């Protein structure tokens, strides 16, 4: 799943 | 415009000045030297390279690129700065209403198609026809300097300048870019996007703030909007060059390694 972008995911969830 | 449409101005002009460091407005008066005569530090050859580095050594040796080719030291700094910049960028994109409620995954796929075409657009803020800032405005590389390394190196940065020339004699202020940058995050032409349908409306709210806007900011350039809708194609292009030659450089390059956050940017792009 676009889940592949671990990283900016995190930016878009946490910060 | 209406109170609706000037509250989204307002807003995303807002989230810009907070999120980005660096904006035309200070890039323009470094550029100038009209406010100060302690211009930043001019990089234009692998001397002036190994001095400034001399600043940047602590970085350099956490990152372990001290001993590496000055090619790739310049490469790797330049990846942080882009690094940064998403950062930044994925905070500036949470700020404009209407964006977070999205599909994660629609969240994803928009940065990923358009952190790049932002990140020229801004770049070109502090651009000139012989070189550019660095380092946060105390650094200034040039142009020749850049044309000067080995290839593929060389190749990164010319064609960047070359629109950056056409697009900084628009003359846009930072009220133009937040739109702008706005307008290129929130595409809904981006592949693999699940709800394109809601994607595209709010697409064209921010298109329609950014056309009212031009029009009141710049009256006496009648088709600035449907130019600057010419410059978001161009991006695209100019991007999907760059994504090339960063695909060249690494099945190429030993120490070419990519930050993983970038790395996850340009896999199937
Ligand atoms: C030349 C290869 C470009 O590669 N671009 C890269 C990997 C970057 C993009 C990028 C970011 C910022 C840039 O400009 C700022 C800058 N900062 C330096 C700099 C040099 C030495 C020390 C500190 C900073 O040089 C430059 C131009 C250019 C390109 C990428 O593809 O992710």
């Amino acid at each position: 799943l676009t889940e592949r972008h671990k990283i900016l995911h995190r930016l878009l969830q946490e910060g | 415009e209406t109170a609706d449409l000037k509250s989204l101005a307002k807003r995303i002009y807002e989230a810009y000045l907070k999120n980005f460091n660096m904006n035309k407005v200070k890039a323009r008066v470094i550029l100038s030297g009209a406010a100060s005569n302690n211009p930043p530090f001019v990089i234009h050859d692998m001397e002036t390279l190994c001095m400034a580095e001399k600043t940047l050594v602590a970085k350099l040796v956490a990152n372990g690129i001290q001993n590496k080719e000055a090619e790739v030291r310049i490469f790797h700094c330049c990846q942080c700065t882009s690094v940064e910049t998403v950062t930044e960028l994925t905070e500036f994109a949470k700020a404009i209403p209407g964006f977070a409620n999205l599909d994660l995954n629609d969240q994803v796929t928009l940065l990923k198609y358009g952190v790049y075409e932002a990140i020229f657009a801004m770049l070109s803020s502090v651009m000139n026809k012989d070189g550019m800032l660095v380092a946060y405005g105390n650094g200034f590389i040039t142009r020749e300097f850049l044309k000067s390394l080995r290839k593929p190196f060389c190749d990164i940065m010319e064609p960047k300048f070359d629109f950056a020339m056409k697009f900084n004699a628009l003359e846009l202020d930072d009220s133009d870019i937040s739109l702008f940058v706005a307008a290129i995050i929130c595409c809904g032409d981006r592949p693999g996007l699940l709800n394109v349908g809601h994607i595209e409306k709010m697409q064209e709210g921010i298109v329609h703030v950014l056309r009212l806007h031009l029009q009141s900011n710049h009256p006496d350039d009648i088709f600035l909007f449907p130019k600057l809708l010419q410059k978001m194609a161009d991006l695209r292009q100019l991007v999907t060059e760059h994504a090339q030659l960063v695909q060249i450089i690494k099945k190429t390059e030993s120490d070419a390694a990519l930050h993983p956050l970038l790395q996850e940017i340009y896999r199937d792009m």
